[PDB]
């Protein structure tokens, strides 16, 4: 995804443990955040996007 | 995958949210354990037999 403007990035409606999974890869290069799909999530976060 | 913490006799083997690698499998072979602690939320995903 490419943006058209440049500025400060903020996290809106992003809570850990429900909609995003923070996994640590065994290689030292990869430490990234993964967004969970809206099918295998719990019942408390159906509208949280 | 390991969604819960595997605990037996006070020793930590695989933490929460960690992938199971064959080195951990070899550690489980070298430990000789067959009884761990499992929470309540893991039991509801199983299917009864009889």
């Amino acid at each position: 995804v490419i943006t058209e403007v440049s500025g400060f990035v903020r996290f809106t409606d992003m809570i850990d443990g429900q909609t995003i999974t923070r996994q640590t890869d065994e290689l030292t290069g990869l430490s990234s955040l993964v967004v969970l799909d809206s099918a295998e999530r719990t019942a408390g976060g159906k509208d949280l996007r | 995958t390991a969604s819960f913490d595997i605990e037996a006799n006070g020793k930590v083997y695989v933490e929460k949210g960690r992938r199971i690698t064959a080195r951990h499998i070899r550690q489980l072979e070298k430990d000789d354990v067959k009884l761990i602690e499992v929470p309540v939320e893991y039991i509801a995903g199983k299917v009864v037999a009889k």
